[PDB]
């Protein structure tokens, strides 16, 4: 890792999480953690299904 | 196991005392300055 | 427009404003109360509000869907109840041997039905034929003017129910034969014995009867499931729900026989205690009776 | 007015007596994406309709006819709309003022406001062409219907000429007793559209019959769009109609060029 | 700080033992109107999240005029009750503003999420709703946002 | 004129993926392609979940979430 | 008319592009003008060597 450096270009502006809230089909609140695993676990059973 | 579901947060698990975590005692007149807010979530957030 | 009128005009709204207006089954409550076991539970058809309930200490508890009314007067167990619908009359029968119509208005006994050997287990009623059928231990059925004894099977007649045209009485017994009674001749219409003890029957409201055994339940005019360990009532929707001795809750619709789901409640504050002793469906709410003393409701 | 705009809609079926979403099992297992059953080996898959319209019952001011809606509800027709008064769409039958309403929007698709194709499907059913302004539709499956009473041949045409009347105006009615299928034509287009998904799958039991409670396991009876008539005593009547629809047109025609000059 | 009794969360202040049967009522809603009601049409399964929306709203009016109105609570009680997320921090601090008064909630005044750069039109006082539909000769079209079910949060009416 | 995002309620996020448990009607259609084309979007929720993972002394975390 | 053309925020979820497929087109051939093959007239004399 010290003898290669991937240096990072500056043109990258659009980050993922940044650009979706942007949207209107995206909103936004706080909840628990185990809440947000237990989400994303039915979600992306969803989604392979 | 794999047959059931993964149990509801509301139904199961928010309506429970959760428990306590790993803290060690923090000995009163070594670790004054800091056992105060060692162990939060983030320490000193809101102190300005 | 003026502050007087934007007043006056904003207590038009219904509401409060801002949104007041210009212009599978799941245990939803449980019950407490009774001193022992819950054995039959009746529903009034003709709003649905009150549950009456026998009970094995024998008082009879209506139960609004708190306690309305508690009815005394018989000395043993009682083991049916069934509620009229011309008549505001209600005919519990239970272990002492003796079928007592209730009088809904006074709440006072005006009528013993006589004669049966032993004791009685089974009351149903129809509003067309203003008679009571009433079976027992006795093993025949005996139709009683509120006149006709249908010799039998030999052994005791788990149940019994009426329907308005042809093969009228309905009957299941210990022996595992079903009949389809014809009451005028009084001889037996057809014989059904594909059971290998019955122990409940149903009537569809497509005019058919829903047969369940030990380990299979049959409908006639054959339902998939493990083995269940033995009540079974009927929805309007079509689904079937069955009673099991081990607790579990099987639910299927009659048009397929597929067991959609199953589901098993927690006893109380023994592990056998929990059984589903006798299950109705309201006139979308199911109201299931538990021989550890408990009705629990499930939505 | 008296029948339809005196009251206001009601609801038909209550949303605990919807029907449910899943379909009849004719399968092992159910198919999530594509709503239906996967491995199985075939099935008819048509039902008669549990429910059914009483138009001069069920007819009655919505949240739509306030708001401007042109558009006539769906499952009015089938006489299962939940909504009722709130509905957006309209509950009542087409009149020469609705369809008047309609007259910019109907060329390409129908009443209900379902997009219409360039061919028709192949069995006839479904929504409608845009290129054929058809008002006419194939009666059939009427055995089915019937729940197979005999019922003669006269009786069986009067049954299609009592219900088909309660939807609009009826330009004729033809029962073929060989093909034992019927071809109601209407006024107006709208008519025929609301008629099609209305009487979709429906009965003719007529309570009075003894099957009144078989209504429900027979098949059902299917109304689909009909086509050209290929006897020459009603070909010769569609080139004379088609000749007074263009001296009407040419005569609207002159004055645009009156106007333009 | 967070919604669950956690020990690193502080125990309330004095007087909160007065309004928490008000606060355990819209907290029973709450879990009444999650519950996953099956419904086939999108016209009810929105009007579903409408109830959610409404009570939120009603359960921060609710601490609103507990202190700004009525000065019922304390500050260190409110100040409790907004980090313990009982009440909506930032709906409660446009209901302060003049124009926002009785505002139906933060997504229905958010230029970004529609189509032109404007509010809903539950922001726009009814008295004006009736204006433009009279010259047009109908009854107003609007009876409830899409957002959350609103019929007017112009402070006016 | 630029407002910045309007935090929901917890329960509005609650309700939907409730209501999304069984997608048998007509109206899910437009959802599931949404289900469908999420999917390459996953790998990145699984990074963002799992670096805001609980440490050993702490009972419970609220996170701040996006949601679909 | 003077009609504003304007864009709609898409779902990032939803396929953009919704009537993109992968399908195959065959192409007519617009031929308004023949193209004169303009040789020269005929050495074309040839024994059967070839
Ligand atoms: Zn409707
Ligand atoms: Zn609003
Ligand atoms: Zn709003
Ligand atoms: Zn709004």
């Amino acid at each position: 890792n010290e003898l290669h450096p991937t240096l990072p270009t500056n043109h990258n502006k659009t980050k993922l999480l940044k650009s979706l809230k942007n949207t209107k089909y995206f909103q936004q609140t706080t909840i628990d953690w185990v809440e947000a695993g237990l989400q994303l676990c039915r979600q992306g059973h969803n989604m392979l299904n | 196991d794999d047959d059931e579901p993964p149990l509801s947060y509301e139904q199961h698990i928010e309506n429970i005392e959760p428990l306590d975590p790993i803290n060690l005692p923090l000995d009163s007149q070594d670790d004054e300055y800091v056992k105060d807010w060692l162990y939060d979530s983030r320490p000193l957030e809101e102190d300005s | 427009f003026t502050k007087s009128e934007l007043k006056r005009r904003r207590k038009t709204r219904k509401g409060d404003g801002p949104w007041g207006s210009w212009s599978p089954k799941k245990v939803i409550r449980n019950y407490p109360g009774h001193p022992e076991g819950t054995t039959a539970l009746k529903f009034l058809p003709k709003t649905g509000h009150l549950i009456l309930s026998g009970g094995n200490d024998h008082t009879i508890k209506i139960w609004d869907f708190e306690c309305l009314r508690d009815f005394q007067g018989h000395n043993k167990p009682i083991k049916a109840l069934r509620f009229t619908e011309d008549c505001q009359s209600f005919l519990s029968s239970s272990f002492d041997r003796s079928v007592k119509i209730w009088d809904t208005e006074t709440g006072k006994v005006k009528t013993r039905l006589h004669l049966n050997s032993t004791p009685a287990d089974v009351e149903s009623r129809p509003t067309n034929p203003h008679e009571f059928i009433v079976g027992l231990s006795n093993s025949k059925i005996l139709h009683y003017d509120d006149v006709q004894t249908y010799d039998h099977h030999l052994s005791s007649i788990l149940a019994l129910k009426y329907f308005p045209d042809g093969s009228k009485f309905i009957s299941s017994s210990e022996d595992k034969t079903v009949r389809i009674w014809e009451n005028q001749i009084n001889v037996p219409i057809k014989q059904i014995s594909d059971t290998a003890s019955m122990p409940f029957l149903n009537v569809h409201p497509n005019y058919f009867c829903a047969q369940s055994m030990d380990n299979r339940i049959y409908s006639f005019s054959k339902y998939k499931r493990h083995p269940k360990k033995i009540h079974s009532s009927a929805g309007y929707g079509i689904s079937l729900a069955f009673s099991g001795d081990g607790r579990y809750i099987c639910s299927g619709d009659s048009k397929s026989r597929l067991f959609t789901w199953d589901w098993n409640t927690s006893r109380l504050l023994i592990p056998g205690n929990k059984p589903i002793t006798q299950v109705d469906w309201h006139p979308s709410k199911v109201i299931c009776s538990g021989a550890a003393g408990k009705i629990y409701v499930c939505d | 007015m008296t029948s339809w705009r005196d009251k206001s809609a009601k609801v038909q079926v209550k949303e605990s007596e919807l029907p449910s979403s899943i379909p009849a099992q004719t399968g092992l297992t159910f198919n999530i994406w594509y709503n239906k059953w996967s491995q199985g080996f075939a099935g008819n898959t048509r039902f008669v309709s549990p429910f059914a319209l009483q138009p001069q019952l069920h007819s009655g001011k919505t949240r739509g006819d306030n708001d401007g809606q042109l558009f006539f509800c769906l499952f009015f027709a089938k006489g299962m709309c939940c909504l009722g008064p709130k509905c957006e769409y309209l509950h009542h039958i087409p009149d020469e003022e609705d369809i008047g309403k309609l007259a910019l929007r109907t060329e390409v698709l129908d009443c209900f406001g379902r997009e219409k194709f360039a061919d028709y499907r192949e069995d006839m059913g479904g929504i409608g062409s845009f290129r054929k302004k058809n008002k006419t539709l194939y009666v059939g499956g009427i055995d089915g219907a019937l729940n197979s009473k005999h019922l003669k041949p006269a009786q069986i045409e009067s049954r299609i000429r009592f219900v088909f009347s309660r939807l609009g105006d009826i330009d004729r009615i033809r029962y073929v007793e060989s093909k034992n299928c019927g071809f109601v034509k209407f006024k107006y287009q709208a008519n025929a559209e609301f008629a099609k998904e209305a009487m979709s799958n429906q009965t003719l039991l007529l309570p009075s019959d003894k099957e009144w409670d078989d209504r429900r396991e027979g098949t059902g009876l299917l109304v689909k769009w009909a086509n050209e008539d290929p006897d020459p005593a009603a070909q010769k009547r569609l080139q004379e109609e088609l000749k007074l629809e263009s001296l009407n047109m040419m005569v609207h025609l002159i004055n645009n060029n009156t106007n333009s000059a | 700080m967070p919604r669950i009794k956690t020990r690193r969360s502080k125990p309330a202040p004095d007087g909160f033992e007065k309004i928490k049967p008000t606060l355990t009522d819209f907290e029973i809603q709450l879990r009444d109107a999650q519950k996953d009601k099956s419904s086939k049409l999108a016209a009810k399964s929105n009007e579903q999240l409408w109830e959610i929306m409404q009570l939120h709203h009603q359960r921060s009016r609710y601490i609103y005029t507990l202190y700004y109105k009525r000065k019922a609570i304390s500050k260190d009680l409110y100040d409790w009750l907004i980090k313990e997320k009982y009440a909506d921090k930032l709906l409660i601090a446009k209901w302060r503003k003049t124009g926002y008064e009785k505002l139906c909630c933060l997504r229905c005044i958010q230029k970004n999420e529609t189509n032109n750069g404007s509010t809903c039109i539950c922001r726009v006082p009814r008295a004006q709703l009736e204006e433009e539909a009279r010259k047009k000769g109908t009854q107003v079209s609007f009876h409830q946002c899409v957002h959350c079910g609103c019929r007017g949060c112009a402070s006016t009416d | 004129l630029y407002t910045p995002k309007a935090e929901m309620p917890p329960e509005h996020l609650r309700k939907i993926i409730n209501t999304h448990s069984d997608m048998a009607s007509k109206m899910y259609n437009t959802d599931k392609k949404a289900f469908l084309g999420a999917l390459k979007y996953l790998p990145h929720a699984i990074l963002k979940l799992l670096e805001n993972m609980p440490h050993p002394w702490e009972q419970a975390k609220e996170v701040k979430v996006l949601y679909h | 008319h003077h009609i504003e053309v304007v864009s709609k925020q898409m779902d990032p979820l939803l396929p953009r592009f919704v009537g993109k497929k992968a399908r195959k087109v065959v192409a007519p051939t617009e031929n308004d003008e023949v193209v004169p093959v303009l040789h020269m007239d005929g050495g074309e004399a040839d024994p059967n060597e070839w």
